[PDB]
């Protein structure tokens, strides 16, 4: 609460020293004078329109990502509540459906770590599968194999955020650079695994697409765009938190440079998106030269599809507007969080368990 | 500018978490944005 | 000792017709794909039908599509092939054939010149 | 015709020695061992897993001192292995990389190979510079390269795809004897314990033993149904075993000049690539298309263990002059060593 | 000592593993050609194109490597000696356009062995214009030796030269067609079958070749992701 | 040919003048070999480990 109270004198300073320089009301007709409601604060506004800003955080219940309305009226003066005939600015929405949305972030929260438990285990087996099975080895399985160890990090970190710090508002408020270790180990291994979905992308495009003929990789190259190359947005985004934008142990999501990392993954991820396009292109040119039944081309492309989606880390390019309406944002948030926190156990599952050499090797080897 | 990307989406969701949930502990009463409160 | 003997044949006149037949012994007549192969003078070896293991599969070369039919009797290990309206053409030593390894599907060199799993032919001589 | 008379002649010999060897036949093996104990249930496990060659093995051969073995590959090379620790001595580029059978000479000192360029291959492995250089190219075959088995360092026995067996006199690059009488390619050779007689199986479902000073057939066995694929002789030298497309092994006597016993079993329906027997031969081993190897107790024709351990069909495989172990080859490029 | 001789002995195959590393890049960046002949088919002089049992010529498309092998001086009995090429890239299957009968039954017992059930086959129905003259002439007929011509027509799918007759369409089509019916009757997509119409002296034979070898290994590309 | 048919008699008429011994006398001597060999095969008894130098 003491904090919220804080933050209010705040920004009551701030729009205090506002207002320096003082403008000339421009256009025609009567015009609202600006004021300080005592939570926001409203600059210069003409008669018959409403202005939207974001809510504060001062309250906990409080959604910042709602909108804040205050109406000027055609008169030249403020909303006048009926009741009481006082200043009003309509603050309802700011916490309106924080319940529901409590309930639902605890599905969210549990459905993640179920999902991430899930990948790990899974992803263990299947990495414990290929590296015992020699026979199977090979370049795509070399790839593979460091693409489920960056999942199962990535699944590992993320179940010991949510469960130990997330809850631990005290270790928070301590601000020890414990936890500011932890969150550079959390973004760098989540721009690796990122950046090894990248690489799988590129790999399969290069074998399919282009240089198809007698093609031996060198695997160095995918060693230095998968592991390296997030090293160095991630080094950059902590100086500049460091530097610009320092919070208690670096938990805030509402500083702009976090794009410094998120930018270069989407850009990634969107180079994925055009090689499955394109790979799903030659795949359909392949079976109209057998001249493949068509329903059983669309059946193979729509398959082929699917099952690359997890891979190229596809669910992270096509989703990107929420809808406003409630119940279909609600939809979207559980989708777009089934697919993000299982996308490993799917890789394990269609990549290990469904490969025919796998079973093969297993059920040969089962004999004794 | 806030991330608005889906690969925020987890840092988000534990963010607004951390915010409105007392630390996962119990229920707290609403605020007050009534007629009397600016 | 794999064993093949082909018996009939001979002198037929043109539109005739004939009936051969091949003794097997020596091998499980049932698990092995047959053929009818045939040498004109003064020229090559020449396939002309075979027969599945258990007779449902059944081929033939064109001139003789309609006019030949090749069957089998497992239990009794013979092979028959059943020629009519023997044309000029169709003069020849004829060789009853097994296909090299059982339970296959390919049938390789049954028509080479010298071929270990094929009995010494019956002449077939249509003629007027 | 002559020609009928000759045929007509041949069959009445061919009655009168089925009619010998049937009177020969007054009391089966099986009978003869029917009180004998069972050997029971053998299980051996892999011990060693050679690689190394980059395509399918099609040969292989064990040294005379139980250690060292050579193995042929088609990607071209040929390599030497020290079993007991897995390192490899010599890799042995080829000029032409469709080999199919090498040997390793008795005294250690020579390794030869052969193939699809129907030349046999001698290698000095003892050259003063430490390299390996081929030493002489024994040229003369008309077909492919099957077989072939050292009988000293001067001189080796091969079997072609030509249907016929050869006598080489090394260091002078010709062949001073010619065995014929197959009409099907060759495809394995076996040596007597005492080199003065080896036997030969082809592609005609016959196997015929051979006198080696002489030159002449001297008997032929038959009861096989298709291409017999692999032949070794029993450690006494008076029987010897054969592998068929038939998917059954043989076992024939040279005294009694006929089969003594069949091994097969309804489950096994492919062809047999190899085989080789025990050092007391009570065991017979044979590799199969199927991917697997069966231990067959030669006496009492009862199967005994399986060796599945590898991913593609086995090609060859040996036993150790002493007994200690037993070397299988694969399409899969792997040499593994059972125990 | 001892621990002298093993120390040896790791040396001597730690430089033979050095040896054999670059040995695998080349047969790895190598494709491997089986040229088959159903007799005088035209394949030699395609060859001049671009006891020795085996021949090889090499020849070099877009930096690519290819290797191609001629048989020679080995007995007229294959069912041996063609297991040897269960693992090549693709079989070159030359054929002269009752020698066609012959060469069917060749193709079937290659298309239909268990070792060559993977392996690919590119077909090249040679001697177009000796096919073109001899169905121009009509002295001799097709329907003799194939009595089903009387009721082919010529595909929908077919596309002739131009200047090219349609009596000569359909021959050459209806020779394709007996290839492609045993090719389809088997393989559930572990093979494919690459037919061209050839002249012994075009310069184009070694493109088709590159392009179908390409095709080839796309296919087996997708199949180990299953894809396709 | 005709020749082959010669070769092929003259070869027939060796291997039909060999003498031969009973089964049972051959299948005997089979076994006692066997028999006689049989404590020096590893492959038929097992050597105890230490033994063998693929352990
Ligand atoms: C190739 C095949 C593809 C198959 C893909 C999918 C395969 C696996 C599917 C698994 C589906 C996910 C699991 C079920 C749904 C997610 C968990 C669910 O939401 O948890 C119910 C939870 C709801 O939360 P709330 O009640 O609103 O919050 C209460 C809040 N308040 C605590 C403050 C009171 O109920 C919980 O409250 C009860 C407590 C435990 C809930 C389940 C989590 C248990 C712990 C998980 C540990 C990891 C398990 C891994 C299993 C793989």
């Amino acid at each position: 609460y003491v904090v919220g109270r804080k933050k209010m004198m705040d920004a009551q300073y701030k729009c205090y020293d506002r207002m320096q320089q003082l403008p000339a009301y421009q256009g025609e007709g009567p015009y609202c004078n600006r004021t300080w409601d005592g939570w926001l604060c409203w600059d210069d506004t003409p008669a018959g329109v409403l202005s939207y800003q974001f809510c504060p955080d001062y309250f906990p219940d409080f959604d910042p990502s709602e909108k804040v309305t205050k109406y000027c009226d055609e008169k030249g003066v403020w909303f006048k509540h009926p009741e009481n005939n006082r200043t009003w600015s309509n603050y309802t929405m700011c916490n309106a459906f924080t319940p529901e949305k409590l309930k639902n972030a605890y599905v969210l929260y549990y459905l993640a770590i179920v999902g991430h438990s899930l990948s790990i285990f899974t992803l263990v087996i299947s990495l414990g599968i290929f590296v015992f099975f020699r026979s199977l080895g090979c370049q795509r399985v070399t790839l593979h194999k460091n693409m489920f160890l960056t999942y199962i990090l990535n699944s590992m970190i993320i179940i010991i955020h949510l469960v130990e710090v997330v809850p631990n508002g005290e270790l928070v408020r301590r601000d020890p650079v414990s936890c500011k270790i932890l969150h550079f180990f959390h973004q760098y291994m989540m721009a690796c695994n990122y950046f090894w979905m990248l690489c799988e992308g590129i790999y399969l495009h290069t074998l399919i697409v282009v240089a198809v003929f007698t093609e031996k990789q060198r695997l160095r190259w995918y060693y230095l765009l998968g592991w390296g190359f997030p090293l160095v947005p991630t080094t950059i985004h902590a100086i500049t938190r460091a530097v610009y934008f320092n919070d208690n142990c670096w938990l805030s999501v509402e500083t702009h440079l976090l794009y410094i990392i998120h930018g270069p993954v989407m850009a990634a991820l969107v180079v994925n998106f055009f090689f499955l396009l394109n790979i799903v292109r030659v795949l359909v040119t392949k079976m109209r030269e057998t001249h493949e039944a068509e329903s059983h081309m669309y059946l193979k492309a729509v398959k082929a599809t699917m099952i690359l989606v997890p891979l190229l880390g596809i669910q992270f390019v096509v989703f990107p507007w929420r809808p406003s309406n409630k119940m279909l944002g609600k939809i979207y948030d559980y989708v777009m969080h089934s697919l993000i926190h299982f996308q490993g156990f799917f890789v394990a599952t269609i990549y290990c368990f469904c490969n025919n050499e796998v079973q093969t090797t297993v059920k040969r080897q089962w004999a004794q | 500018x806030k991330c608005n990307t889906a690969t925020c989406a987890t840092q988000r969701l534990a963010e607004f978490l951390r915010h409105s949930s007392n630390n996962f502990g119990p229920i707290l009463p609403p605020t007050n944005v009534g007629s009397n409160t600016p | 000792q794999v064993q093949l003997q082909e018996s009939g044949g001979g002198l037929v006149q043109p539109g005739g017709s004939l009936r051969l037949s091949c003794a097997a012994s020596g091998f499980t007549f049932s698990n092995y794909k047959m053929n009818w192969v045939r040498q004109a003078p003064g020229k090559g070896l020449e396939w002309v039908s075979d027969i599945s293991q258990s007779g449902a599969s059944i081929s033939y070369t064109g001139s003789v599509k309609g006019r030949f039919t090749i069957s089998r009797d497992n239990a009794k290990n013979t092979l028959y092939l059943q020629m009519n309206s023997l044309k000029p053409e169709d003069t020849a030593v004829y060789y009853c054939a097994r296909c090299p390894a059982p339970f296959t599907r390919d049938c390789f060199d049954v028509t080479s010149t010298t071929y270990a799993y094929r009995g010494q032919g019956t002449q077939v001589t249509v003629s007027s | 015709s002559e020609l009928d008379q000759l045929r007509q002649e041949a069959e009445q010999l061919k009655n009168q020695i089925r009619d010998a060897r049937k009177a020969c036949a007054d009391a089966t093996l099986s009978q003869i061992t029917n009180n004998i104990d069972p050997v029971g249930r053998i299980q051996m496990r892999t011990r060693r897993t050679l690689r190394g060659h980059l395509a399918k093995i099609y040969a292989m051969h064990w040294g005379t001192d139980s250690r060292l073995l050579v193995s042929a590959s088609q990607d071209g090379k040929l390599i030497i292995w020290d079993s007991y620790t897995t390192n490899k001595v010599h890799a042995i580029p080829l000029r032409s990389s469709w080999v199919m059978t090498c040997a390793y000479a008795p005294s250690g000192n020579y390794v030869a190979c052969g193939g699809l360029d129907n030349i046999c291959s001698i290698y000095n492995l003892k050259t003063r510079e430490g390299n390996v250089r081929v030493s002489r190219e024994l040229a003369g075959h008309t077909g492919y390269l099957s077989c072939c088995r050292f009988l000293d360092d001067n001189q080796i026995v091969t079997s072609s795809g030509d249907t016929t067996c050869a006598l080489w006199d090394i260091e002078t690059g010709q062949q001073t004897t010619t065995f014929t009488g197959h009409t099907g390619d060759v495809m394995s050779l076996s040596l007597a314990p005492d080199t003065r007689l080896f036997v030969s199986g082809a592609c005609d479902a016959s196997a015929k033993l051979w006198d080696v000073r002489e030159g002449m057939c001297r008997q032929t066995f038959t009861g096989h149904e298709s291409d017999i694929n692999a032949i070794c002789f029993f450690p006494n030298g008076n029987a010897f075993a054969t592998g068929s497309d038939d998917a059954t092994c043989r076992l024939f006597d040279l005294r009694a000049d006929q089969e003594l016993m069949t091994y097969s079993h309804d489950n096994i329906i492919c062809g047999i690539t190899s085989v080789s027997f025990s050092k007391s031969g009570r065991l017979l081993l044979a590799g199969y298309d199927d991917f697997n190897c069966n231990v067959w107790d030669a006496l009492k024709a009862d199967r005994a263990g399986v060796l599945a351990g590898h991913d593609n069909r086995v090609s060859c495989l040996g036993v150790t002059d002493d007994g200690m172990a037993v070397a299988t080859g694969s399409w899969d490029s792997f040499l593994k060593i059972w125990n | 000592d001892q621990r002298n001789e093993e120390k040896a002995q790791r040396e001597a195959n730690k430089k033979i593993e050095k040896q054999l590393q670059k040995d695998k890049q080349v047969y790895r960046a190598t494709h491997r050609l089986l040229l088959l002949g159903a007799g005088e088919s035209g394949k030699n002089t395609i060859v001049k194109q671009m006891t020795s049992g085996i021949f090889e010529t090499k020849f070099q498309v877009d930096k690519v490597n290819f290797h191609m092998f001629d048989v020679g001086a080995q007995r007229d009995e294959r069912r041996k000696w063609i297991q040897c090429f269960n693992d090549v890239t693709a079989i070159i299957f030359v054929v002269a356009s009752n020698r066609l009968q012959a060469a069917l039954k060749l193709f079937d017992s290659i298309w239909n062995n268990k070792w060559l059930r993977d392996t690919s086959v590119i077909l090249f129905l040679n001697k177009q214009d000796l096919l073109a003259e001899k169905v121009l002439a009509g002295k001799s007929k097709i329907e003799d030796y194939f009595p089903e011509f009387a009721r082919y027509t010529t595909p929908e799918d077919a596309t002739p030269e131009p200047g090219e007759d349609p009596r000569v369409t359909r021959a050459k089509y209806f020779i394709r067609d007996e290839f492609l019916r045993i090719s389809t009757a088997s393989g559930d997509g572990r093979h494919y079958c690459y037919p061209h119409f050839t002249c012994s002296v075009d310069t184009e034979n070694i493109r088709r070749v590159f392009n179908d070898c390409r095709d080839i290994i796309q296919r087996m590309h997708l199949r180990q992701y299953e894809l396709l | 040919s005709i020749a082959q048919a010669r070769k092929l008699v003259e070869q027939l008429k060796m291997e039909a003048n060999i003498d031969r011994i009973k089964v049972s006398k051959a299948a005997a001597d089979l076994m006692a070999y066997c028999e006689a060999h049989a404590k020096e095969d590893p492959l038929l008894t097992p050597v105890p480990a230490s033994e063998n130098p693929f352990r």
